[PDB]
């Protein structure tokens, strides 16, 4: 199908205790294969998936490298966004960064992105074209015209296009037997009384990859998005994720429930119900 | 400026007694990033947890897991013990099969 | 393969 890689920087000033913390880590689809921790005793960019220890020597340092210039380079914008924001050196403050590109079946640039947040809220991105700029404020306006003045936005897009879809490229190739497979969901439904007259259907998917996916009940054949309680995709610790989605359903009517499972590694949606 | 975390408490395969298993707590839309988290077994601090790199996800928020090797009984109990900026004390989530 | 692009705030 459809891949991706994802790089998040998370730049954490500390004052009183030290420098800024950098930890860069780096993603193909939902699937972490380096990391950089400025805070590491010995910080490197190091691997985190099997199929990309093969990289050599030249890999590993050019990246370390590039991992401990970015680490300055955000520091640096720690204290510049410092003063954008008419804000005291005595507060924590904190950069985040998420770039990289989506590519189709064929390999080809579906689009890319460079996105940052200045202390949880929107600051800057690269637009779709990849040749303009979205500024949330007057700050990152600033940054803006900067950006501009220097053509970052063809740099960026030199990147996104070129070297981004390349490695991306390699590294689906190398990683094939794992980025290359979809893992359908194992599906069950559970059922707990709450009351004499209520009971709980919980309708569960289990080991699964990616994480995209959706879990839906229909009551009677129409969607219960409302009444629905739906907890966050969790990972397993496998690479494997899991959900659930639960309805609060009258005694006696629990066969008017079905769960919907739509998982792209099933052929078809699944369709389930209690089965006491 | 600040979000509180949400917190699961579960196990990386289905709980069976006297079965090797994973027990996860994952924490995940808080902000900023500095946050504390302990896994209890009967009320007391594991030790040697381990847990993922620093990410975040599309809106900012980060998120993180905490994961022990652990077997299941009938009488021990697990719980997630989380402290965040936005907590005034910590909040335990005790696990559910 | 990460980005080296100069982007100073």
């Amino acid at each position: 199908g459809s891949h991706s890689m994802r790089y998040f920087y998370t730049a954490m000033s500390r004052p009183g205790r030290g420098e800024p913390r950098f930890i860069a880590v780096g993603y193909v689809d939902d699937t972490q294969f380096v990391r950089f921790d400025s805070d590491a005793a010995s910080p490197r960019m190091a691997p985190r998936a099997p199929w990309i220890e093969q990289e050599g020597p030249e890999y590993w340092d050019g990246e370390t490298r590039n991992m401990k210039a970015s680490a300055q380079t955000y520091r640096e914008n720690l204290r510049i966004a410092l003063r954008y924001y008419n804000q005291s050196e005595a507060g924590s403050h904190i950069i985040q960064v998420m770039y990289g590109c989506d590519v189709g079946p064929d390999g080809r640039l579906l689009r890319g992105h460079d996105q940052s947040a200045y202390d949880g809220k929107d600051y800057i991105a690269l637009n779709e074209d990849l040749s303009s700029w979205t500024a949330a404020d007057t700050a990152a306006q600033i940054t803006q015209r900067k950006w501009e003045a220097a053509r970052v936005a063809e740099q960026l897009r030199a990147y996104l296009e070129g070297l981004c879809v390349e490695w991306l490229r390699r590294y689906l190739e190398n990683g094939k037997e794992t980025l290359q497979r979809a893992d359908p969901p194992k599906t069950h439904v559970t059922h707990h009384p709450i009351s004499d007259h209520e009971a709980t259907l919980r309708c569960w998917a289990l080991g699964f990859y990616p994480a995209e996916i959706t879990l839906t009940w229909q009551r009677d054949g129409e969607d219960q998005t409302q009444d629905t309680e739906l907890v966050e995709t969790r990972p397993a610790g496998d690479r494997t994720f899991q959900k659930w989605a639960a309805v609060v359903v009258p005694s006696g009517e629990e066969q008017r429930y079905t769960c919907h499972v739509q998982h792209e590694g099933l052929p078809k949606p699944l369709t389930l119900r209690w089965e006491p | 400026i600040q979000r509180t975390p949400k917190i699961q408490v579960y196990s990386r395969h289905p709980a069976e007694n006297g079965k090797s298993n994973f027990l996860n707590c994952y924490v995940s839309g808080f902000h900023p990033s500095d946050i504390e988290v302990d896994l209890l077994k009967n009320g007391e601090r594991i030790e040697k947890v381990e847990h993922s790199d620093l990410s975040f996800s599309k809106d900012w928020s980060f998120y993180l897991l905490y994961y022990t090797e652990f077997t299941p009984t009938e009488k021990d109990e697990y719980a997630c013990r989380v402290n965040h900026v936005t907590l005034s004390q910590p909040k335990i989530v005790k696990w559910d099969r | 393969l990460t980005v080296q692009v100069a982007r100073v705030y």
